[PDB]
């Protein structure tokens, strides 16, 4: 439903009516460095002196008035200085390169600031902020030095881990392999080998008992 | 709500975090660069935009740039 | 000389110099052939740091690799 | 005393001044490399084809999983439905599949973005 | 139905007992699991229940709580006679420094008494122990 | 990646060697082989500074002279071929015809002449066979990187046939992470065995080349006198053999502790840590053993910088005066610097490596230690505020009444507790001696106690900054989730009442500037004390006397080095303590002038040269777009220079006032 | 890029979404607390790592985290005016 604006890229559009009247000032951006831009275009019903994010000062049109800027930082503090002034129809666009508008700070046409429907939580996490998961538990994993992205299963897991790894004299010691059976890979079923690796596990389980209750 | 599908993962949002899908230009503009214009009757012009045919500078640092995103990371709606 | 020191003004200290410099050409010559095996040998090192392990090698480099008995027992010892 | 001076006048600027001016200049043409240092800058095509070659590796294919180590995930999963089974509220809905998923998902799009650079 | 936080905190926890008890058993494999790391090198638990094992004391395991007493006994005798007489009583620092040699009794003996210590505290473990 | 700005060369800069936190080292495996690699070329770079030390002093230098006279000559460092240098008239360091030469304040000519080198020959011998020994240490790098490589090409085409092959994944690293058989073969063989053959080496060639006569080797060359040879003012060569002798029986002893090749006999670390009073800890995280190895190293280097001093191990040694001054702050420099280390790296360990229990659980001693973290910095801020206000207090009390011109009204104390130790150990000499130790006991008086308790205060407040960084480093009242966070970063926000210097790197950074107040409190210490015995121990009692006695009266010297009256061989002493002044300064700005200043100016001298007319036309700026250092860069090269500085500034002082 | 995440302690009040200076918050429907909503951070891209939301945040401690990323530093994150990366 939302339409973007033309909104010609400013080397095009030397002299507009759109543009306010302003003072001018080397705060401006550089056109021979740089091609990325941001477009303020709001709509004012008197014309209002305002501070250019960009030096000096300037007199917003009455109807229609149009800025361009190097940040989208410059953009939306003059967004919230017309806010301020009770200019809620303002708008802001990214313009490439190339000339493609992008619709930027009213994404949805609703100020962020106001609940919208159709707006589902993003980088939310489902617990308190010490809930995160130690970093020293997810070494050498996917989230080898980010424990602030690791999703809320692989938190809980963690968790779950270092709780079972505190009960020391119960805890199953991992066989030490025989590298003596070692066969290529060309060289069954993966349900069967499951089965085995259960088979050979309980033998070792009962041989550790063997040679623990020898001597207890 | 949001048209915007993240090319990577379309479960999640899209990176941008925007709802709507950008607009393209009827002509893309073209690579230009700032230089004076003899005008022929002795006058000069300091800043005249004339089209350049490729990069400015051919460096691969500077031609792997596309600007779709931060990284380049927006999937083929950001053009 | 032209000592600054009070001590060694004092106590009449010197540097003796010799009359003939310690090593010769050859002597010279020698020690900077053995620099130069030093030299090559750390490049390639410095080569093999900078690139670390490949574990594709398995896919094309000939053999079919090797564990030394030893290192084999070490591994089923445990740690 | 002092004839090995030859050997200086050779040494002392071909190690304090030619030398270093190489590896300066070599230096300054290896920042603008593809990967200049692939092992600290992230979005590297050089560092994105060494992870790809460890996933290929048997051993290391996913030991990046933070949940890798269930000898048995069925047997896993069928307990911890028991185990809901018979913890679950009155009129309760939520499947232990279904959570463990939703627990697994989440939404966070711009964790290592930089990927893209390297594919 | 509608889930709510309060059951959210409960599948939590569900999820965590058993999942942990799961981690403890065989069925989970991690490196933190190996032999030299947290779990107990297999066949010789060294703490039980709270209570130092046999194990603790290793080859020795096998000896009685009463001939462990008497060979601690035995040593620190030996030991503390050893050290008070090549320290005090018998000081043999003039004799080497004229040329001789030490009274190797002394030496060897003199080493007993920190293995007198070692096996009190073995003494104690076994009998506690029930051995 | 393309897009970058200049700060890109220090972000990995400040990473270089942080393995640990390289893209695409997957595993512990890939970890453990490049560090093992890189010890490999580290020893190869120690072994070409050996050789080039030997190969210095055998060429340019004058030890076969040297040697005849040891007393009065003086060792020559090396040659000086400098073009900047006048040509018109002879410098300082030559003789009006001769090639320029450094006296040497290393000791290695006493190191060399007491290990039995008698000929520039042996030295040439030398020099190739430790240049070959590099040779050696970088192909075994090379021959383990390929090993390694062979047992994971192995793995990857043989598979045990269970599923269970995924276990192996563990083990491929098991040479260079396993810790009982690297602890009995060091502690047997790297320490005890190696002390045996130094034992050896002395036996046969230091003890003839030191005694004119010959007498095959024999126990007559082990010995348990003491003290110093008169003849060599050094400990008797023979009594340090029977040292190594017994050092090395005991260690090879020692050596069979643990369970190395078989598992029939030793026993386990991880048995002894579980059953120990330490519960136990992650033996396994590197950090926490570079940490303990590091603490062990600043012990012993401390050790050795006393001992070097007080037993003078080396013939003709003492005689030096400038050398010992030299080797005492040197190696007391490297032994802050390593405990400083062991802390720093003891807190990284807790903030990547440790695996903390649940809250309630206090099972380990990282959590007993968590749990009263804030009654440890309590009562050690207690003592620190203790120390402080008391040393302070009392030398500000001397120094009023001092310059009132009252001595008798100041407060010393006498230091009873330090004499009654020392007439003790004073006791058990003379009783031996009855069946010289020179340096081993000092006068002792109220200036010394004074001095001692402002290097006790010195290091309290150290470990009390470094104990805060390392139990804070996990979370902290201020900033409970400081564990997601890296080590080093740079602030929290102005919220909060501001968070500046938050992170444990942070503390190591505050740290750091005391570590070098406490060093540079007992070198003073130690070179007032040296320098003038009698004066220190009647004037040390207050501070105008360090100010004034110490400082100001022994700089002359280096000052006076080149004027317009001319020069002399500390004119580089006092170049370089100019120059050393001029980095501590350039240090403040860093550490004084922060980031947003900084970044301003920058934009304002990017958009200078982006409007210059020949510039703008090449230079766009996007490809490393210049930018000012971030905070803990900057906090980091200021330490830097205030370190460079304050470290290189001293040396040139010691030198001059004590040659 | 930095990370901006957002716990469930959020209670809505929107200071976090208006203090931001590059527009990367915004409220969401929810159910978790009694405001019926919670910040969310969509254009992290943009964040530049100010920590206003931070300072502005009122839980006790913070239900909005900024974790600030030195080694992925872009144009948008460092605010880079005179030289362009795009
Ligand atoms: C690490 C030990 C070391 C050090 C600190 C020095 C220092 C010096 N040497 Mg050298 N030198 C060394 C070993 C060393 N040398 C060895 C082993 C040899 C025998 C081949 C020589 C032979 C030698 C001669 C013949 C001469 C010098 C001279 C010099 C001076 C100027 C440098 C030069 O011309 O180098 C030239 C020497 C080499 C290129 C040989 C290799 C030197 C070492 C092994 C390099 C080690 C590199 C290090 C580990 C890492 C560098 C990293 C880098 C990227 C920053 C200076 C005092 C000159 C002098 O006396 O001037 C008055 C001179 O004429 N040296
Ligand atoms: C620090 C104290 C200490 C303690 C508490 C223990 C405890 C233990 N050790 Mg021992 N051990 C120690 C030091 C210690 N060890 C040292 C220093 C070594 C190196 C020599 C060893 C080497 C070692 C091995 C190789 C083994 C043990 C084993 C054992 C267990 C049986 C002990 C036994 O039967 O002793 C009673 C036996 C004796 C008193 C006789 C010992 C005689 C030899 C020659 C050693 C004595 C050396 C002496 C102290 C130093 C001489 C110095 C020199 C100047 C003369 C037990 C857990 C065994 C075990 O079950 O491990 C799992 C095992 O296999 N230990
Ligand atoms: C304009 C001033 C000036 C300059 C340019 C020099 C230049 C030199 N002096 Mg010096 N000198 C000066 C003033 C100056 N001096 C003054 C006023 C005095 C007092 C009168 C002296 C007294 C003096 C003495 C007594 C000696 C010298 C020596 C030297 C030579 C050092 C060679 C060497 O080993 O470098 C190697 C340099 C270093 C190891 C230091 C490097 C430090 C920087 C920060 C880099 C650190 C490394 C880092 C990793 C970066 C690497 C980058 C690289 C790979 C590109 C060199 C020709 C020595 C000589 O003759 O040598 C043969 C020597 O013995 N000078
Ligand atoms: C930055 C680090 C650093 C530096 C620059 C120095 C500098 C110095 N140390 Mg050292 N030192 C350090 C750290 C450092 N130290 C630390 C951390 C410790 C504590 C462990 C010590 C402990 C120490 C002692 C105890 C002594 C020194 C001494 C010295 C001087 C060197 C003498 C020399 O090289 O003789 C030249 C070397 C030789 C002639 C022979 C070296 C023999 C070794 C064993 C060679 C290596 C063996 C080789 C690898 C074997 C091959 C393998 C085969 C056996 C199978 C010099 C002042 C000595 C001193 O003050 O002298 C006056 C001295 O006595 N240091
Ligand atoms: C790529 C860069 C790099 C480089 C150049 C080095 C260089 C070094 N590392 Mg390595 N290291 C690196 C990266 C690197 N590391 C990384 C990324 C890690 C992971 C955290 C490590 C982890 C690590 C550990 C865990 C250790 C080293 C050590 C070493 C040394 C190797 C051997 C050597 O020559 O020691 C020469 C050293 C000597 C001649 C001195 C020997 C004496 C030791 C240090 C003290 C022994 C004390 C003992 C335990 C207790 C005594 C008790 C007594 C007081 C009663 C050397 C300083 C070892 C070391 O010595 O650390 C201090 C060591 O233990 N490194
Ligand atoms: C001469 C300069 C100077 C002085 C007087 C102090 C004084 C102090 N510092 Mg230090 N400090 C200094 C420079 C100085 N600092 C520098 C340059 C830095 C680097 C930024 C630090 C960094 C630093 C840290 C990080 C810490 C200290 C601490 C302390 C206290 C140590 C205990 C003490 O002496 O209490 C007695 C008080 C005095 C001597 C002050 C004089 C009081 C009247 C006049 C008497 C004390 C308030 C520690 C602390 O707070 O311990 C409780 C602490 O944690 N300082
Ligand atoms: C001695 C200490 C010291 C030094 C050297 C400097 C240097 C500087 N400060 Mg200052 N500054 C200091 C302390 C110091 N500061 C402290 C403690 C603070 C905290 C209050 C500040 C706070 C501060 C601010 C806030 C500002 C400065 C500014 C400056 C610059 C002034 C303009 C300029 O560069 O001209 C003179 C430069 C020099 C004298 C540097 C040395 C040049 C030598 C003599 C020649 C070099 C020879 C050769 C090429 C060297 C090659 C070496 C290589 C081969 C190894 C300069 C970089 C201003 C600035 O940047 O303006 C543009 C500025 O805004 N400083
Ligand atoms: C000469 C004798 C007297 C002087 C002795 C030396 C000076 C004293 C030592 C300095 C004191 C601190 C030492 C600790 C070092 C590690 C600290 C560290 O990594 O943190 C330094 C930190 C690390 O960086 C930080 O890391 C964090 C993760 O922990 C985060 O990622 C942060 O964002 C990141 O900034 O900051 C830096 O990046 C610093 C910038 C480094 C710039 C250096 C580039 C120029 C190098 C030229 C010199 C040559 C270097 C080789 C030297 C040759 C020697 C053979
Ligand atoms: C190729 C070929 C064939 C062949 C052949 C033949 C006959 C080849 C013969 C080759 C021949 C005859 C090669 C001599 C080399 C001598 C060298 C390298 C000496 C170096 C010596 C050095 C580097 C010494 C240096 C110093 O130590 C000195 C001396 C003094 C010291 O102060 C130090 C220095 C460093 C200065 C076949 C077998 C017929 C058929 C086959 O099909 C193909
Ligand atoms: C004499 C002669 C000759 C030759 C000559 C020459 C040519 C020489 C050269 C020389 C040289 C030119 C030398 C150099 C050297 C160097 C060195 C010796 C160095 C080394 C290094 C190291 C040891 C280390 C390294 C490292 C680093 C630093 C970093 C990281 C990595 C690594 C670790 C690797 C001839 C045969 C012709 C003839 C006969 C005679
Ligand atoms: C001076 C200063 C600066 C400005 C200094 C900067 C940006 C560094 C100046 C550059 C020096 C002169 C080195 C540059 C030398 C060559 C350009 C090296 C190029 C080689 C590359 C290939 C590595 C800061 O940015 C800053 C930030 C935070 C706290 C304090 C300060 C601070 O004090
Ligand atoms: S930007 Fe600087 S002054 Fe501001 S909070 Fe961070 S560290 Fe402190």
């Amino acid at each position: 439903e939302i339409v973007v604006e033309s909104i010609p890229r400013p080397e095009d559009l030397l002299e507009s009516p759109k543009f306010p009247m302003f003072e001018g000032s080397t705060g401006g951006y550089m056109s021979r460095s740089t091609r990325e831009r941001h477009a303020i275009t709001w709509t004012a019903k008197d014309q209002n002196k305002f501070e250019m994010p960009t030096g000096g000062f300037a007199i917003m049109n009455k109807g229609e008035n149009l800025c361009y800027f190097r940040k989208k930082e410059q953009c939306i503090s003059l967004g919230k200085q017309l806010r301020k002034m009770k200019i809620e129809n303002y708008k802001i666009y990214r313009l490439k390169k190339d000339g493609t508008v992008i619709f930027m700070h009213p994404a949805d046409g609703v100020f962020p600031e106001k609940v919208n429907k159709g707006r589902v939580q993003v980088n939310g996490r489902p617990f308190t902020i010490r809930g995160n998961p130690q970093q020293s538990e997810l070494k050498w994993t996917k989230y080898h030095m980010k424990s602030y992205e690791a999703d809320p299963l692989t938190t809980l897991f963690i968790k779950a881990r270092v709780m079972a790894f505190q009960d020391i004299p119960n805890l199953f010691a991992l066989p030490q392999p025989n590298m003596e059976e070692m066969v290529p890979v060309e060289e069954y079923t993966k349900q069967e080998y499951t089965t085995r690796l259960m088979e050979a596990l309980k033998r070792v389980q009962d041989d550790r008992k063997a040679k623990e209750a020898k001597s207890l | 709500s949001s048209k915007w599908v993240n090319p990577e993962d379309p479960e999640m949002s899209h990176p941008s975090g925007l709802y709507v899908l950008p607009l393209k230009p009827a002509k893309p503009q073209e690579n230009y660069i700032y230089t004076w214009k003899k005008g022929e009757d002795g006058s000069i012009e300091d800043y005249v935009k004339t089209p350049f045919k490729g990069p400015e500078r051919a460096a691969d640092y500077y031609t792997q740039r596309k600007g779709n995103g931060a990284w380049d990371h927006w999937g083929p709606q950001g053009e | 000389r032209v000592p600054g020191g009070k001590r060694t003004k004092e106590l009449g200290l010197v540097v003796p110099i010799p009359e003939e410099d310690g090593l010769t050409d050859g002597q010279i010559a020698a020690l900077f052939v053995v620099a130069l095996v030093v030299l090559i040998a750390a490049v390639d090192l410095a080569r093999s740091l900078y690139f670390g392990l490949q574990p594709n090698k398995f896919k094309t480099a000939k053999g079919k690799g090797s564990i030394t008995p030893f290192m084999k027992r070490l591994i089923e010892n445990g740690f | 005393y002092g004839d090995n001076r030859k050997w200086s006048a050779v040494l002392v600027p071909l190690t304090t001044l030619v030398f270093p001016a190489v590896a300066m200049g070599s230096f300054v043409l290896y920042s603008f490399q593809e990967d200049a240092f692939w092992r600290l800058v992230p979005g590297t095509k050089r560092a994105a084809e060494a992870e790809k070659a460890w996933r290929e590796h048997p051993l290391f294919k996913d030991s990046k999983d933070p949940m890798f180590g269930l000898l048995n995930p069925d047997d896993y999963e069928k307990g911890l439905e028991e185990a809901w089974e018979r913890a679950k509220p009155a009129g309760s809905t939520v499947t232990v599949k279904d959570k463990l998923k939703q627990l697994s998902k989440q939404d966070s799009p711009h964790w290592e973005s930089w990927r893209s650079l390297s594919a | 139905y509608k889930e709510t936080p309060a059951d959210e905190r409960l599948f939590e926890q569900v999820y965590l007992q058993y999942t942990s008890e799961y981690m403890k058993g065989p069925m989970y494999w991690h490196k933190d699991k190996l032999q030299g790391s947290l779990p107990d090198y297999p066949g010789r638990p060294m703490i039980r229940d709270g209570k130092y094992t046999p194990y603790v004391l290793g080859n020795l395991k096998s000896f009685s709580s009463n001939e462990l007493a008497f060979l601690s006994m035995l040593f620190f005798g030996v030991g503390l006679y050893g050290n008070l007489q090549f320290n005090y009583y018998d000081p043999q620092w003039a004799k080497v420094d004229a040329g001789g040699y030490f009274n190797v009794s002394y030496i060897v003996e003199s080493l007993l008494l920190p293995i007198s210590f070692f096996m009190h505290i073995a003494c104690y473990i076994q009998k506690q122990n029930g051995k | 990646n393309g897009r970058c700005a200049t700060s890109r060369y220090l972000q990995v800069m400040g990473s270089i060697h942080d393995i640990e936190s390289y893209f695409a080292l997957d595993n512990t495996l890939s970890l453990n082989l490049q560090i093992f690699t890189a010890h490999w070329g580290h020893l190869a770079i120690i072994l070409m500074w050996i050789s080039g030390n030997l190969y210095h002093i055998a060429s340019n230098a004058n030890y076969s002279l040297w040697i005849k006279n040891p007393i009065p000559s003086m060792p020559i460092a090396h040659n000086i071929w400098d073009p900047h240098f006048t040509s018109s008239t002879s410098t300082p360091y030559s003789h009006t015809t001769t090639a320029a030469v450094l006296i040497a304040y290393s000791g290695i000519y006493n190191q060399l002449y007491t290990s039995g080198f008698s000929t520039v020959n042996q030295i040439y011998k030398a020099t190739f066979a430790f240049s070959c020994l590099a040779v050696i240490s970088i192909l075994l790098a090379k021959i383990h990187i390929r090993t390694h490589s062979e047992v994971l090409h192995n793995s990857a085409t043989h598979a045990s046939q269970i599923p269970s092959f995924f276990q192996l994944l563990y083990f491929l690293d098991v040479g260079i992470s396993s810790i009982n058989i690297r602890l009995n073969f060091h502690t047997g063989v790297l320490v005890g065995f190696f002390s045996i053959a130094y034992t050896g080496h002395l036996l046969d060639v230091a003890i003839p080349a030191s005694r004119a006569p010959l007498s095959h080797t024999s126990l007559s060359y082990l010995t348990f006198f003491g003290g110093l040879k008169s003849d060599t003012a050094s400990l008797y060569l023979t009594d340090i053999a029977h040292h190594h002798l017994a050092i090395g029986v005991i260690f090879v002893y020692i050596g069979h502790l643990y369970s190395s090749c078989s598992t029939a006999l030793g026993t386990y670390i991880r048995d002894m840590l579980y059953t120990s009073a330490i519960y136990m800890f992650q033996i396994k995280s590197l950090h926490l053993a570079l940490s303990l190895a590091l603490a062990g190293c600043a012990v012993l280097t401390s050790a050795t910088a006393q001992h070097i001093y007080s037993l003078t191990p080396y013939f003709y040694l003492s005689y030096d005066y400038v050398t010992s001054v030299t080797l005492y702050v040197h190696h007391s420099y490297i032994a802050s610097f390593l405990a400083i280390a062991s802390h720093a790296h003891a807190a990284i360990t807790l903030v990547r490596d440790w695996v903390a229990p649940l809250e309630l659980e206090s099972s380990c001693t990282i959590a007993r230690i968590h749990t009263h973290k804030a009654a440890i910095i309590s009562h050690l801020s207690w003592v620190s505020l203790w120390l402080g206000f008391h040393t302070l207090a009392i030398y500000s009390h001397n120094d009023t009444n001092m310059a009132f011109g009252s001595p008798s009204k100041q407060i010393l104390i006498e230091p009873t507790n330090a004499q009654l130790i020392q007439e003790s150990s004073g006791k058990a000499l003379y009783s031996f001696a009855i069946n010289s130790f020179g340096s081993f006991i000092y006068p002792i008086g109220p200036g010394d106690l004074y001095v001692h308790h402002a290097i006790a205060l010195g290091l309290h407040v150290t470990v009390l900054i470094l104990l805060k960084g390392a139990l804070e480093a996990r979370g902290s009242k201020l900033m409970p989730d400081k564990m997601e966070h890296s080590f080093g970063f740079s602030c929290d926000g102005p919220g909060r009442g501001g968070t500046c210097d938050i992170s444990a790197w942070d503390c190591f950074y505050l740290a750091m500037f005391w570590m070098l107040n406490t060093n540079a409190w007992i070198d003073f210490y130690f070179h007032y004390k040296y320098l003038a015995p009698r004066q220190f121990s009647e004037s040390s009692t207050y501070l105008e006397s360090w100010f004034r006695d110490y400082l100001w009266f022994n700089s002359a010297p280096l000052i006076r080095a080149y004027s317009a009256l001319g020069t002399n061989d500390l004119s580089v002493q006092a170049w370089f303590f100019l120059l050393t002044h001029l980095a501590w300064a350039t240090g403040f700005m860093f550490l004084i002038s922060w980031r947003g200043y900084w970044q301003e100016l920058i934009d304002i001298i990017l958009y200078m040269h982006l409007k210059t007319p020949i510039l703008i036309d090449l230079w766009n700026g996007g490809v490393y777009t210049p930018l000012a250092l971030s905070i803990v860069q900057a906090r980091f090269i200021g330490l830097v220079h205030f370190t460079a500085g304050l470290i290189l500034t001293y040396p040139p002082f010691i030198i001059s006032t004590t040659s | 890029s930095h990370a901006v995440k957002i716990y469930d302690t959020c209670i809505g009040c929107t200071l976090c979404v208006r203090a931001c200076p590059t527009d990367v918050l915004e409220m969401v429907p929810a159910t978790v607390n009694a405001a019926k909503q919670v910040a969310s951070s969509p254009r992290v891209e943009d964040c530049v790592g100010c920590k206003r939301c931070e300072t502005a945040c009122p839980t006790d401690f913070l239900s909005i985290r900024v974790y600030l990323q030195e080694n992925e530093e872009t144009q948008y994150s460092l605010g880079l005016d005179l030289a362009d990366w795009s």
